[PDB]
This record gives C-alpha cells, sequence and structure tokens, in this order.
C-alpha cells in the first residue's frame, strides 16, 4: 500500500491510497508487461481459513464474483466551515492504516503537534483480535506502563507502524510532510 | 528544506515522486493530474507497494464547488471467482489465482475525465524516463526487497528485475524497470482502453492464467471505476472530514474519532505522564470498540451494511461506546461485542 496527499494552488486536494496488497502483491509479474500483480483476493474471508488463533471468518467479506473486498485504508480530506481545506491525510500499512490515520488526526487536531511531528511521532495498535496492543520502538515508555497497569498486554513492534503522508494548512501554507519510516520526503513551491 | 509552501504541496512516500507531482502542479496540472503523475511514479519507485496492477480509492476535494466526492478504483473478484475458491492461506496469498480485477489505470482515467488539466500523456511521462533511466533503490524498497528476499530470489520473473547477480538490490543499487516503462507508454498513448480492452488485454489475461488465475478479457472489458458522489464524512468540531465507506474504513475511522471526541483532547491532554497514560489508554479502547463493528463491514453492493455503517457514524451511538470505556482497565473481547452476523 501507499498514500499520498496532494494540495493544489487553488485550494483544491487529493488523497489517494492504492494498494497490490503484499509487498509485491501476488508475486506474479508479466515478463512481457512488466505488470507485478496485486493479491488483493486474500483481503476477502474465507470460510475455509483460519488466520489468527479464535477469529472466525467474518461472512460479510466473502468472496462473490464481481466483489470488492474489505480494505482498510482510508483516503481523507478534512476541511473546515470556511471551505478550506485543513488537513490531507492517509496511511499505509494493513490493519493498521486506519489506527494510524486515527492518530495523525489527533496527533495535529487535539494534542497540536505539526503536521511533521504528527507523522513521526510513536504510534501503537490494537485491533481487537488479536487481543495485544502493538507499540512502537520509541513511544513513550510512560505510556506502556499506564497501559500496562491497565491490564493490556503490549509488545514492541519489530519493524514500524503503519506509513503516513499527511498535508496541514498552517499560517504560513501548506505544511507538508511525509513518512521516515519509509524514506519519502514532500516537494511545493 | 523545512517543507511548507505557500502555493502547493505534494507529499508522496519517495522523494522524487513528490516531484514529479509538484511539477505537474506547477506546469498547471489539477490536484488530480499532479496525484496521477505522482502515483506512476511510486508504482514504479515502491513497485512492492501500489501500482497498475491494484487498485485505489481517491478522496478528491474541489474548493471551488466544496464539493468532496471519492473514486473507487479497488479491484473485483473476477467473474468465475466463488466464495470457497481457496483452502490455504497461501493459496490466496500467491499465484495467479490470489489477483483480484486491477482497477488503477480506470481509476486514475475516471478521475482525469473529471478533473484533469494535463493531457494524459504528460502525467506519464516522467515515469516513463525514471523506468527507462533507472533509479536507486530506496530505504521502504530495499526493507521490503529484504523482507521478501526468498520469495525473489527463487523467481527468475521476479529475479529479473529486482537482483543484481542474482541476489536482491540493496538500498542504492540502480533498479531499472524496462518492460513497464513500455507498458506505460502505450497507456500515454494508447489511453485506458489498451488495459482494458486493447492491446494490453490479451497479455493481461495470458500472465494471470499462466500463473493459475481465473481472471478473463471480459472481466477486464466489464470493469468499471465508479464516482461516489456522497462520500462519507463527519463532523469534527468546525470541520468536516470526508473519508470513503465501505468497502473502506471510513466507517471504522469515523467510530474512532467520534468515541475519542466526547473526551476533548487537547494539548492538556499529554502534558503530564498521569494524564498521558490514561490519554493512550482511551485511544487503545476506543480501536477496540470500533474494530468489533468492523467485522460487519463488506462491499455495500452485495452486503446490507446501512445501519451498521448508520451506528458506526452516529455520534449518539459513539457516546454509548464511550461509556464503557473504564478509566482503569481494558476488558476481554467480548465486552466489545465483535459480530460475525447483524
Ligand atoms: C478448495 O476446496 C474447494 C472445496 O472442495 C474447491 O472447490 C477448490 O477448488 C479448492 N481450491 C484450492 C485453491 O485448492
Ligand atoms: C471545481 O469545480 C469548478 C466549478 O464546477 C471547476 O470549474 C473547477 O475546475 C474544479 N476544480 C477542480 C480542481 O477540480
Ligand atoms: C473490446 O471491447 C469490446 C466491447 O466490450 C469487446 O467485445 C472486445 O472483444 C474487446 N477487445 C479486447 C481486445 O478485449
Ligand atoms: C455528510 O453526509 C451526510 C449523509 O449523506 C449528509 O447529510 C451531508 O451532506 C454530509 N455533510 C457534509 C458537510 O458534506
Ligand atoms: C445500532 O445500535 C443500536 C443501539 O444504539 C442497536 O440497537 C442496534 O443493534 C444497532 N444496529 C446494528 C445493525 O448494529
Ligand atoms: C484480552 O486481554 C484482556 C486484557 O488483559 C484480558 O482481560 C482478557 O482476558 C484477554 N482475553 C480475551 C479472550 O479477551
Ligand atoms: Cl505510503
Ligand atoms: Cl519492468
Ligand atoms: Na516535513
Amino acid at each position: 500500500t501507499a498514500h499520498l496527499s496532494v494540495v493544489a494552488e487553488d485550494g483544491s486536494a487529493v488523497s489517494a491510497t492504492s494498494t497490490i496488497n503484499l509487498y509485491f502483491g501476488s508475486k506474479v509479474r508479466s515478463p512481457v508487461s512488466g505488470i507485478l500483480f496485486n493479491n488483493e483476493m486474500d483481503d476477502f474471508s474465507s470460510p475455509s481459513i483460519t488466520n489468527e488463533f479464535g477469529v472466525p471468518p467474518s461472512p460479510a467479506n466473502f468472496i462473490q464474483p464481481g466483489k470488492q473486498p474489505l480494505s482498510s485504508m482510508c483516503p481523507t480530506i478534512m476541511v473546515g466551515q470556511d471551505g478550506q481545506v485543513r488537513m490531507v491525510v492517509g496511511a499505509a500499512g494493513g490493519t493498521q492504516i486506519t489506527t494510524a490515520t486515527a492518530l495523525a488526526i489527533i496527533y495535529n487536531l487535539w494534542f497540536g503537534y505539526d503536521v511533521k511531528r504528527a507523522v513521526e511521532e510513536p504510534r501503537l495498535h490494537n485491533q481487537l483480535l488479536p487481543n495485544v496492543t502493538t507499540v512502537e520502538r520509541n513511544i513513550d515508555q510512560a505510556v506502556t506502563a499506564a497501559l500496562e497497569t491497565r491490564h493490556h498486554h503490549t509488545q514492541i513492534a519489530s519493524t514500524f507502524i503503519a506509513v503516513v503522508q499527511a498535508i496541514v494548512r498552517t499560517a504560513g501554507g501548506w505544511a507538508a510532510a511525509s513518512d521516515s519510516r519509509k524514506g519519502g520526503e514532500p516537494a511545493g513551491y | 528544506d523545512n517543507h511548507v509552501y505557500t502555493r502547493a504541496a505534494v507529499a508522496a512516500d519517495a522523494k522524487q515522486c513528490s516531484k514529479i507531482g509538484r511539477d505537474a502542479l506547477r506546469d498547471g496540472g489539477s490536484a488530480v493530474d499532479a496525484a496521477i503523475a505522482a502515483l506512476l511514479c511510486v508504482g514504479l519507485m515502491n513497485a512492492h507497494s501500489m501500482g497498475i496492477g491494484g487498485g485505489l480509492f481517491l478522496t478528491i476535494y474541489n474548493s471551488t464547488t466544496r464539493k468532496a466526492e471519492v473514486i473507487n478504483a479497488r479491484e473485483v473478484a473476477p467473474r468465475l471467482a466463488f466464495a470457497t475458491m481457496f483452502n490455504s492461506s497461501e493459496q490466496s496469498q500467491k499465484g495467479g489465482l490470489s489477483v483480484a480485477v486491477p482497477g488503477e489505470i480506470r481509476g486514475y482515467e475516471l478521475a482525469h475525465q473529471r478533473h484533469g488539466r494535463l493531457p494524459w500523456a504528460r502525467l506519464f511521462q516522467p515515469s516513463i524516463q525514471l523506468a527507462r533511466q533507472g533509479f536507486p533503490v530506496g530505504k521502504g524498497l530495499a526493507a521490503a526487497l529484504e523482507n521478501k528476499r526468498t520469495v525473489i530470489e527463487q523467481q527468475p520473473v521476479l529475479c529479473e528485475v529486482f537482483c543484481r547477480d542474482r541476489k536482491v538490490l540493496r538500498e542504492g543499487e540502480r533498479l531499472t524497470l524496462p518492460q513497464l516503462a513500455d507498458t506505460y507508454e502505450t497507456l500515454a498513448i494508447e489511453g485506458a482502453q489498451a488495459f482494458y480492452n486493447g492491446s494490453l488485454t490479451a497479455q493481461i489475461v495470458k500472465d494471470i492464467q499462466a500463473a493459475g488465475g481465473i481472471v478473463t478479457a471480459e472481466d477486464l472489458n466489464n470493469y468499471r471505476a465508479e464516482l461516489i458522489e456522497h462520500p462519507l464524512n463527519i463532523s469534527l468540531g468546525d470541520a468536516v472530514l470526508y473519508m470513503p465507506s465501505a468497502p473502506l474504513s471510513g466507517p471504522v475511522l469515523a467510530l474512532i474519532l467520534n468515541i475519542l471526541k466526547g473526551y476533548n483532547f487537547s494539548r492538556e491532554s499529554v502534558e503530564s505522564p498521569e494524564q498521558k497514560g490514561l490519554t493512550y489508554h482511551r485511544i487503545v479502547e476506543a480501536f477496540r470498540f470500533a474494530y468489533a463493528k468492523r467485522t460487519l463491514l463488506g462491499d455495500p453492493k452485495f452486503v446490507d451494511v446501512t445501519e451498521v455503517v448508520r451506528n458506526m457514524t452516529s455520534e449518539f451511538f459513539a457516546a454509548q461506546l464511550r461509556a464503557q470505556i473504564s478509566d482503569d482497565t481494558t476488558h476481554p473481547i467480548s465486552y466489545y461485542k465483535p459480530e460475525f452476523y447483524t
């Protein structure tokens, strides 16, 4: 998955998330066209497959011909009451996309972190099943502590949690950030 | 530099693609033109992540009309697919049978027909050059190459482009995509039709089926990107947030934020360790409640999600969940009432 955010000079905006699903999708590359084919069928639930201990299949997300599989993607644009764009945001990272996107929004809109900090700030994730709370390596360990004393079992993400690209309107114009977890940088004028 | 810009900005996960997006804006393109040019570039520099073999959604806001729209171009199950077609994760993850019908190019075409200002071929030009000339492998891709070293090195057709001396490329090393360059050129010149009903179509079908898949020319002929005039939104203070509904996770995001808004987080929420810890605990609890309801979502054309989504975007519903968040403890899974049927 990749997310990107765009604001044009006229104040119009695009938030776009695109994916071939797993790394290198299906692993089928066309030797003629070069096209690397998605494995998006893996985003469906199957009554025969068990992904996680004690997690049942979700029949609302079974395969049907012509059906689109459930996605965690959520490319978002926040617009102020005056009709001006306030934030263009989204993420890559499977089921972590939705929590990471919520975090980037919380961080900027409520905690007051500028867009770069909102992107770079440590993240955590819980999706109910499995039961665990995953935290990034450099999280404020006072957070880890407050979670564990409240009976969350935490574990540390061996790599990182999601990838966020974001743009926020500021007094100085449009502040943009790309996630260092993946190595992007923004560009503008 | 600092990455505040007075006129326009593109944030992509590869610098060169952000630049390509920016140049498009500079040359007079719409926000859509820039997104497409950048997306085409990301399909190369982060080829593990996305590209013309996949699908996408675009959330688009027009500051003149002040309207938001969504373009749904996510892949669909092929006409020959069925509920029990897979028996192991491996079958649903690897090979032609795992491939859904790619929506990407139709999606770019629909977005471009509605909002494009540059010519179609101009959006491809910079990426055609990039793929022919090659580029240093960036951080993201190099880690992905590493993560998937075994499968890549064992599969001649991937190793063909993703290896150097039969070992995965590493950061800094040059990646060249000569076949994709040719394909991008065809797309630039013949248009979207070449993929779905034109000069690429038969080859696409042959590649997928040779790999054990079941995609057919009809599947490609029939794919349609879809315009969604009324995307999901929620009201947050004095702002509105536009995001896609099912089959994407707008409803989930909406429920998370609506649960959390009743706490009125501010800078004070993270000032002390006592406040910070409670704040994060509360966030994790909102996650759990939101994901409990997620298991009811699916393609709204195939499953009725009207009321499920109504609940998930309802502030009253959110307030009911917020009321069951205990400040001193998390709870067992059943507490959050995950559901697999309505
Ligand atoms: C899995 O099993 C079902 C039920 O017998 C069968 O129809 C299907 O062809 C099998 N698929 C694979 C990929 O092994
Ligand atoms: C927005 O809509 C207006 C009026 O219909 C149109 O003239 C303009 O080009 C659109 N802009 C974008 C960026 O889509
Ligand atoms: C192109 O489209 C027409 C009408 O849908 C179809 O009948 C024809 O066979 C298609 N050609 C290719 C090459 O897919
Ligand atoms: C949000 O969506 C609802 C339901 O369609 C609709 O009443 C309204 O037009 C939307 N709100 C905004 C601010 O666009
Ligand atoms: C929506 O929530 C109400 C309670 O607020 C509940 O009665 C009903 O079961 C819910 N509907 C669905 C489809 O979950
Ligand atoms: C999940 O974690 C919570 C918090 O520790 C715990 O109460 C519960 O027993 C765990 N298991 C289940 C099945 O919910
Ligand atoms: Cl990304
Ligand atoms: Cl190639
Ligand atoms: Na930045």
